[PDB]
DNA sequence: GGCCGCTCAATTGGTCGTAGACAGCTCTAGCACCGCTTAAACGCACGTACGCGCTGTCCCCCGCGTTTTAACCGCCAAGGGGATTACTCCCTAGTCTCCAGGCACGTGTCAGATATATACATCCTGTGCATGTAC
DNA sequence: GTACATGCACAGGATGTATATATCTGACACGTGCCTGGAGACTAGGGAGTAATCCCCTTGGCGGTTAAAACGCGGGGGACAGCGCGTACGTGCGTTTAAGCGGTGCTAGAGCTGTCTACGACCAATTGAGCGGCC
């Protein structure tokens, strides 16, 4: 059978961190799943362009650092680049 | 048959009042109905082409969501 | 080998590094998805998730309720000039609209 | 060529009483 | 008085969250507009709700742009020429 | 029964038992106002 | 500060291709702002493609990719 | 002529039951993900070959500072077209019901057009030269 | 009437390709079961209509001054050579992820259990309006 494959666990694990007193309605879970899913397609789509725009075969942290810098607006871009470098810094040791 | 007139005069009043307009000249209704119908027509045609390609009779929520991505006028919360 | 753990936990993330890698590698975005990409992307998605949830939680609490509903998300994003660029042409199911008037309308 | 609904009708008909009876025996305890 | 209850009506529909178009008239209108793309279509119950949410949102944004046209021309009264201006400078048609 | 009125009314309940029947002791009750209307022939009250 | 080198006459000519019958004197200085902020979009995107390529030089492709991402693609440069 | 006496029709206060809808399970089962392989191709580091883009002085139509004017801006008050809101009746949208039928998905095994090893060949890109179109 | 950019051909290696091969994705045929098209009965709010009446947009006359169009004053933008910092090829070396086949965790489902608010509803207190007495 098919399976829903949603981000619902992880958006809830994050809500329970940022507002421990607060819950998610089933329709707001839909909006959050849509937002995560669309931003993944937007970033991975631009990363696939950015690889072929340099005729590189891989995608790595630099392709996605570039895609974040292009796709995100002001303060969110530098914050997302900071979070990506922090997670990769911990992951690489 | 004649269903474009089913967008009722109070429904236009309310939808325009959510849009914040103060006075509706009675000239507004039929052009607003036609404009709406043409936006529906584009979204429906696109959704029907996805449905025809998918070898499928039923138009799904995914087909209208993909038509809204194809038109760059996206809608979150219906899945995807 | 004894006691496996998620690559999310190794990165220090909630978001699923395995799932993100699987989706990148079956989506045909590249012929070679290096493992730094899904870690970085999971972190980016988790940050955007934290920012948008925190704004929605503030909007919900300001509207005196302890649950995120699509109305509280629309009243978060249309109250932020950054996310109103990132989501600037997306529609929210049950979100409605921001309360707004041109000053020329108001009487007397 | 025309009786073809019967082999669909029976499969639903046997479900009706079974599920109603199943729920009417959650009413046991 | 007139125009005062018309203004007081704005704050009610801008605070309230429900759909403003009638479901059955909209449902038939989608099926009508589909008939000369294809006969004998089936529509999933969720799909027509999504189409209604998209259509009410498209009209609310077009009504804000209509209000901008009218108020720029120093009118509190909207006219079809405001829709013709907007649908041109939108880049749609 | 005080809620699902239509969905009881569409079936012809021939004969009625009503039970711990002191529940109907006020005409101001939405119970009493509704329960008068079911088209049964014989009504039997089990007043404890 | 070099944006003032974009001339009032050139802004008249550029508006007259758009078919306007008459100008007003505020348009010239505001158009310089509109041009500067449009550049401050497309250049920063093009530089971001340039940095990804490890380049010091902003190429035709770097600005074409920015203009394509901005949805204002220009045919006749790159490919 | 005025106020209060007995009665009974009245707001105003706490437990019962439900239903929406999460919240957290409360497991549990399954299917992806993680682990630790065996392995090789893309990326780097490295130098090398070179246009290509900066930076120098010449030179004319373009930039820019002042001239009257006439039609366009925008005001002000007329003036009449028309939008709102008053109010009740009418009718079709809502709602849930339920059928019975179509058809979306499930899910099984078979098999054919695809990837790809490697062997061909002719297709069509860099450079040169002949000469005619827009200026 | 002019000659620099276009238009045709040479030189030649790579890329479009055929023959030869193994196989997993797609086609097909089967049924389950999900659920949507139809269609029924009734509710009672949404809408349309008749209707009253209030007020905005366009309109026409008029006065003001700004851009247009013309003109005078004078320099910086379009074009040629040298400088020297980058950009594009090609290789060795191997960093890096591939692709593999199991071991295990955690993520997902349906449902339970627990809300638990939050809503009508019933139940019992106690209070104001209803009608009558008195000097």
């Amino acid at each position: 059978r098919s399976r829903k494959e949603s981000y619902s666990i992880y958006v809830y694990k994050v809500l329970k961190q940022v507002h421990p007193d607060t819950g998610i309605s089933s329709k707001a879970m839909g909006i959050m799943n849509s937002f995560v899913n669309d931003i993944f397609e937007r970033i991975a789509g631009e990363a696939s362009r950015l690889a072929h725009y340099n005729k590189r075969s891989t995608i790595t942290s630099r392709e996605i650092q570039t895609a974040v810098r292009l796709l995100l607006p002001g303060e969110l871009a530098k914050h997302a680049v900071s979070e990506g470098t922090k997670a990769v810094t911990k992951y690489t040791s | 048959r004649d269903n474009i007139q089913g967008i009722t005069k109070p429904a236009i009043r309310r939808l325009a009042r959510r849009g914040g307009v103060k006075r509706i000249s009675g000239l507004i209704y039929e052009e607003t109905r036609g404009v709406l119908k043409v936006f529906l027509e584009n979204v429906i045609r696109d959704a029907v082409t996805y449905t025809e390609h998918a070898k499928r009779k039923t138009v799904t929520a995914m087909d209208v969501v993909y038509a809204l991505k194809r038109q760059g006028r996206t809608l979150y919360g219906f899945g995807g | 080998r004894a006691k496996a753990k998620t690559r999310s936990s190794r990165a220090g993330l909630q978001f699923p590094v395995g799932r993100v890698h699987r989706l990148l590698r079956k989506g045909n975005y590249s012929e070679r998805v290096g493992a730094g990409a899904p870690v970085y992307l999971a972190a980016v998605l988790e940050y955007l998730t934290a920012e948008i949830l925190e704004l929605a939680g503030n909007a919900a609490r300001d509207n005196k309720k302890t649950r995120i509903i699509p109305r509280h998300l629309q009243l978060a994003i249309r109250n932020d000039e950054e996310l109103n660029k990132l989501l600037g042409r997306v529609t929210i199911a049950q979100g409605g609209v921001l309360p707004n008037i041109q000053a020329v309308l108001l009487p007397k | 060529l025309t009786e073809e609904m019967l082999l669909k009708r029976e499969e639903r008909a046997r479900k009706r009483r079974l599920q109603a009876a199943r729920r009417a025996e959650e009413h046991k305890n | 008085r007139p125009g005062t209850v018309a203004l007081r009506e704005i704050r009610r529909y801008q605070k309230s969250t429900e759909l403003l178009i009638r479901k059955l008239p909209f449902q038939r209108l989608v099926r009508e507009i589909a008939q000369d793309f294809k006969t004998d279509l089936r529509f999933q119950s969720s799909a027509v709700m999504a189409l209604q949410e998209a259509c009410e949102a498209y009209l609310v944004g077009l009504f804000e742009d209509t209000n901008l046209c009218a108020i720029h021309a120093k009118r509190v009264t909207i006219m079809p020429k405001d829709i013709q201006l907007a649908r041109r400078i939108r880049g749609e048609r | 029964v005080v809620q699902d009125v239509k969905y009881f009314q569409r079936v012809k309940w021939q004969y009625m038992v009503l039970d711990e029947a002191q529940a109907l002791k006020s005409s101001s009750s939405v119970r009493w106002k509704i329960l008068l209307q079911f088209q049964c022939r014989n009504r039997l009250l089990l007043t404890g």
